[PDB]
């Protein structure tokens, strides 16, 4: 139960709405922030 | 080598004999070693340590000597006054052929210093030492001073010398502030000067001390007929009253008196309430003790109770012009006036020995002060004229003429040459240059040249510093300095040091050609003081500035 | 009561004194805050008919520097004052040469004299406070951040550096409760520091109008 | 204590810096004493933030909301360049300071030197300062973050790339995208169903009857209330209360 | 007894760190202490403030007129953003 | 006073030679006057003072050591003791062994090896072997670590019970600083404990070395199965040794020994009797959490049966005569105790119900050490005190049954309910903290009811002297005790009675008693007991 994505590998954890969803500081915000925006595009589409 | 000491003497023998007998030097030590059983089986750890047996024994005796201090503190503070006194009494006589020893004097001085009362041999073998004498705390000093009027003047008289100078340096301070002047300080903060405090510890509770201390006041007032003098009675009185000293409050005639006029003072202004507090302590003087008269009188001889009460007497002044009321029928005023004539005639009534309240002029009160509030009630109208429209502006000129009566009331009345000079300061103060121009050369000849005091000096210079702009005229400039400063100059140093100063301070705004005839007038003679060439030496540096900027 | 008076008078007092400070005045150290017993040993401690009663209380304060100006301040003795008693504070300031002043009602001013004290701005300058604003420095109250008065020269440097004019700046109302007891004209923008949770520390600026 | 013991950077303890740092590093921080007076002086200029920030919340709460995250850059630094934090660190600790203060140099919102525009930078940027001296200090590098010099010089120019882009732009429509942005959760806000726990709580008028009295000055609010607080030891007394 | 424009006056001891005094203890760590607060259901500032035994500095208030006669217009600009900042993070939501 | 140095000032007095300017100078040292007789003088004056007490010559002694301390010199005391002379260092343990050169050899301890020597040979030389030896660390020659442990093992068995709470910290310190020493204690322990004729004591003070050993950081449950005779059959006691080398039960461990426990051929039941190994049973079974997966959960039921059950008869070192007729019934306790523990039916809706059940089970010593750890460990919890039936005495009303039912769990009762009464239970009202700590009084009392009374009562004096409780919880302690025994008074009850009632609050102990007389019976009837 506890999250850790490192180096763009997710270590352990599993994933809910607190880890994916549209809470601050969350997975896609990071990608958001740290990778680009057509990165977090390509993400969502993967994901789902 | 003295009672049951080996030596000191064949120690030094000791130092320079030096050819053999060991078990001799052995057997000293033993004897006369720490004769402790105990010890001699600890020594050989100490042969087994290396250092030399000298600091190790010095510091046991260090800790010893101080942890026997502490025990002669805790001794003085606990218990029966009785059996505490007799301990330190006994450890005294044990201890009191030691006072020369360097190591153990403090452990003697110490309880010499929480005795109430020393052994007078004692004191007398500590008196013929002048080491032993400067080693001592106050307290036992009290005790010698006590019954030795000499030996306490001879350490008093330079702390008054430097109160007396320190005052009259403040009076020449360098900088000419209206705001920091003389008057400034507050009481409290004038009564942590260092003499005020030296002179409140060496007195301490002893009353006898406290009464030598006001003999030697009121001698040198007599004497130097210095003021500061009256200042610094009031001021150590108020000093034993902040350290709740009831040994000497209580039996001062003048405290509660000193101690209202030191609330006025603090406030810069009598009211009626405290007036006639003041006024109950006066007339509660009983027959018989009229010498408290003298007291107080030089208690109001100060320079602050004065500069007090003259500040009142010319507020309350005005406050009658505004009320449409006569001097006469102010009981205030004549309490404040009545306060004004004792502290004027402290000088006279202690030295004829005739303590009763001068007669204050019928004249003054009303010719006088009537005449000043007319000066008030001129400049009044002069001021609402010039705020008239232009249509109804008649070609009203300031009114230039002194009557004859008043400055023969400057001349040959000390109260109203007083007052004068205040309402003079008073009106420099709000800047009324047309008053100022108007009483100047009444002040050329006073009641005992009062016009050159340092303190009214002092005072008017740093409120001509508020009329800087007024000095750019030539008339204005000759005025004040011919007609006043220039007058009395040659005949007066502190005149012109006080001259100088106001032309050190104001030389930028001075008309230039004014200027070169000041520096030309002010030139110090050969007979001039030191403190005159050197003002006008820091004016030369000043002028040279000023150029080296155009 | 008159415990209850010498205290309200001793808080006004205390209120006085902190006003003139922040207003840039001379204000002595322990004037500026006096214990509640020794103004009490000061003064009286008897407002009802008796020795703290008003008009003995009136503060005179210079300035620290300038120490030409003052407003030595006024208390009057009836609860609603009119103009026929403010005429004799009026005679006392011009038998003074100093402008500003300040009078402590204790009700409502009548309006009349509220409208005479504009009828003299230009000549001298008269402010007014009720005894509720002065229980309270409002500049102690939390909500209140730091105003300080800018000068002249501050505000052409703040003019010339930010390109804008006087009328850009965000403004306050002449009648704000800290621009009266700054006692600010028309016209004299006020620096206010603040603190901010995003940047630390926040300067506005507001004009006087 | 808590704060000396994590900040200070307590530089008399040999068998620390050996850890820490290289030896020659550790020989260049024992031989000179200015470096020491330097970090002496940082941490100086830490207890200052350290007490404007207290001045600044006075609530014990540190949630704030800052450009560049500073914690996952130095994250993201070790992941990049292969720490191993077991070993000693290879980067001089006078390089973090000098890098620190000229990375605050270089992060403008004020430009100009007059001394108000340079009052206004260090007002814009003195709250995320203090977290940079805080976050990039000496201490917590050589401790606990163990980073090197490329790794270093990378965050320092990513932490002012990522500052650069969070400058707001001129010509965005702020007003009426606060003015959205405060009521869009309107909507997603209650009328009148407040719960009306009835532990005295006033019955407090929320939701958008409330923010209806905000928007619009009512002076006929429909619950005006006072939060009354008490001075002294009345405040802990509940019959003073 | 007490002032006019107010009707019954609710006490009681918060559990929020915002209403609870905050200090600051000798060793530098905060600490939460839980005193007496007062809520009332009238509005009076100025007179209120003036009462003994109650703290005029971090005494606020509910209304934003009453602050702009009292305590000015930036102490309602304070008041404003932490009343409209109460009334949205109520409900747990977040705005900037 | 340059004379109290003659020795050296004599070779440079007579062989002075060339330029005696620094001789003459070091002649001249001692500028001061005879200031080691002002020393001494010193004390007189004190005696003019507070007081120059042999305290005086102890502070003088102190002052030496405090300045000796800087050079105390390890540097030429090996060779300063290697001139095979010096009464200096005997003298000294002669008469000022206290402390001095104890603080020595506490200080440096590697250098003056032949200082401490002979510091060390005096140490054995002073009669009570081992109370002087300058370091606690006295275990490392052997000569002189055997007899100050004969000579300890003395002291604590001529001691017993209440000497061994107080000798047990000075006598482990010594044989738990070295491990290689714990074997030589231990083995000592085993080799005396061979004798069934009071080795019970020996077997006893080498589990509370056990004990401390496992405190203080040992992994001495290795060396306590290497002396033991469970090695004899290898493979349940290297199970024993891994599962006490780990300090926790493996269910996998306890299925190894239940394979080779009821059998025909089972193992001597002393390697089960270990008692950190039951220890660890208590803590993994009746935690109020610590659920155990029902399965192997009748296996661990029968190891503690059969541990706490069976008997045997070892003529001569082989058993002929054992049974297992009644571990059914400690297995039922048992058992029923865990069901108890592990249904935890909130308020107890079903512990209060059950009751009686409990009652019957806590006849049993195993099930009432059970349910002291696991109270123990269930009140304790902090907050626990929000359930009040007459301020919560469920619990100890199971204290009471098994102070009741048994005897040789007293001490742990009583360690228990003190520990309860120095816990400062925050959140609760201050009377509510009153009444609860009367129950525990309450508690105290029934302790003292059923024999163990000396404890109980020292303890009570104890807390009134040395960190002084309230006054009114002694009063109503001595109120409540003085209510319920009257007439015989053994002599060691009285003697430590007497002092807590006489002195301190004579007046409240009387109020409002009148049919039955108060302490007054009990002031006459120690003058009637003692000899005035």
């Amino acid at each position: 139960t506890k999250v850790v994505v490192e180096n763009g590998e997710l270590i352990m954890g599993i994933l809910c709405k607190k880890s994916l969803g549209t809470s601050a500081g969350s997975l896609v915000h990071i990608s958001y922030l740290e990778m680009g925006h057509d990165i977090t595009r390509l993400f969502y589409s993967n994901i789902q | 080598q003295d009672l049951g000491v080996a030596n000191g003497e064949d120690l030094k023998e000791t130092l320079t004999n030096c050819t053999e007998p060991l078990k001799a030097i052995e057997q000293f030590q033993t004897e006369n070693g720490v004769l402790l059983p105990s010890l001699q089986s600890a020594l050989p750890f100490l042969d087994l340590h290396g250092t030399p047996r000298l600091e190790f024994h010095q510091s046991v005796f260090d800790e010893l000597r101080d942890k026997l201090l502490e025990r002669v503190s805790a001794i003085a503070s606990e218990g029966k006054a009785e059996e505490r006194y007799k301990k330190l009494e006994d450890l005294l006589e044990k201890s009191f052929s030691l006072v020369k020893m360097p190591s153990l004097q403090p452990v003697v001085m110490c309880v010499m210093k929480h005795l109430p009362k020393v052994p007078e041999k004692k004191l007398k073998l500590v008196m013929a030492d002048k080491e032993l004498y400067r080693a001592c705390a106050v307290e036992v000093k009290r005790q010698i001073w006590q019954d030795n009027q000499a030996l306490f003047g001879d350490e008093v008289s330079p702390l008054l010398k430097q109160y007396i100078l320190e005052k009259e340096s403040a009076l020449f301070s360098t900088e000419l502030s209206v705001l920091h002047n003389f008057f400034s300080p507050s009481p409290k903060t004038r009564r942590q000067g260092e003499v005020v405090q030296r002179l409140t510890r060496m007195v301490g509770k002893n009353v006898k001390l406290y009464d030598m201390v006001l003999q030697f006041l009121r001698t040198l007032f007599l004497r130097t007929r210095n003021v500061h003098y009256c200042t610094l009675r009031a001021e150590l009185l108020m000093s034993l009253h902040d350290l709740d000293v009831g040994e000497i409050c209580t039996v001062d005639p003048c405290h509660k008196f000193t101690w209202c006029l030191d609330a006025c003072i603090r406030e810069r202004f009598v009211d009626s309430k405290r007036a006639r507090e003041l006024q109950g302590f006066l007339d509660g003087v009983k027959k018989g003790q009229e010498q408290v008269l003298g007291d107080l009188s030089m208690i109001l001889c100060d320079p602050f109770a004065i500069n007090t009460l003259a500040l009142s007497t010319v507020r309350h002044l005005q406050e009658l012009v505004g009320q449409e009321t006569l001097p006469r029928d102010s009981p205030d005023l004549l309490l404040l006036l009545r306060l004004l004539a004792l502290g004027q005639g402290a000088w006279d009534m202690i030295d004829s020995q005739v303590f009763k309240e001068p007669k204050m002029e019928v004249e003054l009160i009303t010719r006088f002060l009537p005449m000043l509030m007319s000066f008030l009630v001129d400049d009044y109208t002069f001021n609402v004229d010039q705020k008239l429209p232009a249509e109804e502006k008649a070609p009203v000129s300031y009114p230039n003429t002194l009557p004859e009566s008043f400055t023969k009331f400057l001349q040959e009345q000390r109260m109203a040459c007083e007052v004068g000079l205040y309402y003079v300061l008073h009106i420099t103060k709000q800047r009324n240059k047309n008053a100022l121009l108007r009483l100047l050369p009444g002040l050329v000849e006073t009641f005992g040249d009062l016009a050159f005091g340092d303190i009214f000096l002092h005072l008017l210079t740093g409120n001509l510093a508020l009329l800087a702009d007024e000095f750019a005229l030539e008339d204005f400039c000759s005025s004040l300095f011919d007609g006043f400063f220039l007058t009395a100059s040659p005949r007066k140093e502190n005149v012109h040091r006080h001259a100088l100063r106001l032309l050190i301070h104001l030389h930028p705004r001075v008309a230039p050609s004014k200027l070169e005839a000041l520096q030309k007038a002010l030139e110090p003679t050969g007979q001039s003081g030191e403190a005159v060439k050197e003002l006008y030496s820091q004016l030369g540096e000043k002028l040279e500035q000023l150029d080296h900027r155009k | 009561d008159d415990e209850e008076e010498t205290y309200r008078l001793w808080k006004i007092r205390k209120t006085i004194m902190q006003l003139c400070h922040d207003r840039g005045y001379l204000v002595t150290q322990d004037e500026l805050d006096q214990t509640l017993e020794e103004f009490k040993a000061q003064f009286g401690d008897k407002p009802s008919e008796g020795r703290p009663r008003r008009t003995d209380l009136t503060v005179l304060v210079a300035h620290n520097d300038d120490p030409t100006d003052q407003m030595f301040v006024f208390f009057p003795e009836e609860p609603k004052v009119g103009i026929k008693t403010i005429k004799v504070y009026c005679q006392r300031m011009q038998e003074e040469n100093i402008t500003r002043a300040l009078i402590v009602v204790q009700q409502g001013m009548t309006p009349s004299a509220k409208q005479s004290l504009v009828d003299m701005a230009p000549k001298y300058i008269l402010e007014q406070f009720l005894q509720q604003e002065l229980l309270i420095n409002i500049t102690e109250h939390e909500l209140v951040p730091e105003h300080v008065v800018m000068t002249k020269e501050e505000v052409t440097e703040l003019l010339a550096r930010y390109k804008l004019r006087e009328n850009q700046l965000p403004r306050i109302q002449a009648g704000d409760p800290v621009a009266r007891y700054f006692g600010i004209k028309r016209g004299q923008v006020v620096k206010i520091i603040r603190p901010s949770e995003t940047a630390g520390r926040y300067i506005t600026y507001r004009l006087v109008q | 204590k808590a704060f000396e013991k994590k900040f200070r950077f307590d530089y008399t303890n040999e068998r620390a810096l050996r850890r820490t740092l290289q030896e020659d590093l550790v020989k260049d921080v024992l031989s000179n004493a200015h470096i020491q007076n330097e970090l002496e002086r940082e941490f100086e200029r830490m207890r200052e933030d350290r007490e404007v920030l207290r001045v600044i919340f006075p609530t014990g709460d540190s949630k704030v909301v800052l450009p560049c995250n500073l914690l996952r850059m130095i994250w993201n630094a070790q992941k990049i360049f292969h720490i191993n934090p077991r070993l000693p660190s290879d980067l001089h600790p006078i390089k973090v300071v000098e890098g620190v203060k000229e990375l605050s140099k270089k992060l403008v919102i004020v430009n100009g030197d007059d001394p108000l525009s340079r009052q206004a930078q260090e007002n814009a940027t003195l709250l995320f300062n203090i977290h940079l001296r805080s976050t990039l200090c000496s201490r917590r590098m050589a401790e606990e973050f163990r980073l090197s010099g490329e790794a270093f010089d990378w965050l320092l120019g990513e932490i002012e790339s990522k500052f650069n882009q969070a400058i707001a732009h001129p010509g965005e429509m702020v007003g009426a995208l606060a003015a959205q942005s405060l009521g869009e959760p309107a909507t997603q806000m209650t009328l009148n169903t407040f719960h009306y726990a009835g532990v005295s709580a006033k019955n407090v008028t929320l939701g958008v009857p409330r923010l209806k009295e905000l928007i619009n000055i009512s002076k006929k609010p429909k619950t005006p209330s006072l939060t009354v607080f008490l001075l002294g030891q009345s405040a802990r007394d509940a019959e003073r209360a | 007894q007490g002032i006019e424009q107010i009707s019954k006056v609710y006490m009681h001891l918060p559990q929020t760190d915002n209403k609870k005094k905050i200090i600051i203890t000798e060793d530098g760590e905060f600490k939460a202490l839980q005193e007496w607060i007062l809520e009332t259901d009238g509005v009076s500032l100025m007179r209120v403030l003036s009462e003994k035994d109650v703290d005029p500095v971090r005494t606020t208030s509910n209304d934003i007129v009453e602050i702009f006669t009292v305590l000015g217009i930036e102490a309602v600009r304070k008041a404003l953003e932490r009343e409209l900042y109460h009334v949205i993070s109520f409900d747990g939501s977040y705005v900037n | 006073i340059m004379e109290p140095s003659i020795f050296n000032t004599l070779k440079r007095y007579f062989q002075a030679g060339g330029s005696p300017e620094n001789v003459i100078q070091l002649l001249s040292e001692n500028y001061t006057a005879v200031a080691q007789t002002v020393n001494l003088l010193a004390e007189w004056l004190i005696q003019t003072g507070v007081e120059p007490v042999q305290v005086q010559e102890t502070v003088e002694n102190h002052l030496k050591s405090l300045l000796i301390k800087h050079f105390d010199p390890r540097k030429a005391d090996s060779i300063f003791t290697e001139e095979g002379e010096t009464p200096a260092w005997l003298e000294q343990m002669i008469a000022h062994t206290t402390w001095r050169d104890l603080f020595y050899k506490l200080a440096e301890a590697h250098p003056d090896c032949l200082m401490l020597n002979f510091t060390v040979k005096l140490i054995s030389d002073a009669g009570y072997q081992g109370e002087i030896t300058s370091v606690s660390t006295a275990c490392q020659q052997l000569e002189v670590f055997s007899r100050v442990l004969r000579t300890s093992l003395a002291t604590i068995l001529d001691g017993g019970e209440e000497n061994l709470e107080k000798n047990l910290p000075e006598f482990a310190k010594m044989v738990c600083h070295g491990e290689h020493t714990y074997l030589f204690a231990q083995a000592m322990m085993s080799v005396l404990a061979q004798e069934e004729q009071g080795g019970s004591a020996v077997r006893r003070i080498a589990q509370e070395v056990q004990r401390f050993a496992q405190e203080k950081g040992h992994d001495a449950s290795q060396i306590t199965l290497a002396l033991g005779t469970a090695a004899s059959y290898p493979r349940a006691c290297q199970a024993l040794g891994a599962m006490l080398s780990k300090g926790a039960l493996n269910p996998a461990d306890i299925t190894v020994l239940f394979k080779m426990f009821t059998s025909m051929d089972p193992p001597p039941v002393e390697l089960i009797r270990v008692p950190a190994f039951l220890d660890l049973f208590m803590q993994s079974l009746f935690k109020p959490g610590a659920r155990i997966n029902q399965d192997h959960k009748h296996k661990y039921i029968h190891i503690l049966a059969y541990a706490a059950s069976v008997v045997e008869t070892w003529k001569k070192n082989k058993r002929v005569s054992i049974n297992k007729d009644e571990l059914k019934s400690t297995s039922k306790a048992v058992e029923t105790v865990h069901n108890l523990c592990c249904n935890e039916n909130k308020g107890a809706s079903e512990l209060v119900a059950e009751l009686s059940t409990l009652y019957q089970c806590i006849r049993f010593p195993v099930v009432a050490m059970g349910v002291l750890k696991w109270v123990d460990w269930t009140v304790s919890e902090p907050r626990y005190f929000q359930l009040q039936t007459d301020h919560t005495p469920v619990h100890l009303a199971l204290l009471d049954e098994i102070s009741t039912c048994h005897q040789l769990l007293h001490p742990q009762v009583l360690q228990l309910l003190v520990k309860l009464f120095e816990t400062e239970h925050s959140q609760l009202d201050v009377m509510e903290q009153l009444e609860l700590k009367k129950t525990l009084l309450d508690r105290m009392v029934h302790l003292l009811s059923r024999g163990y009374v000396l404890p109980v009562v020292s303890y009570i004096r104890k807390c009134l002297e040395k960190l002084d409780t309230d006054i009114s919880l002694i009063r109503y302690f001595v109120t409540e005790v003085l209510d319920v025994i009257a007439p015989p008074y053994t002599s060691d009850f009285v003697q430590l009675f007497l002092p807590i009632l006489e002195n301190d609050s004579i007046a409240g102990t009387i109020k409002t008693e009148g049919e039955h007389d108060p302490v007054t019976e009990f002031i006459a009837h120690c003058k009637s007991n003692f000899i005035m």
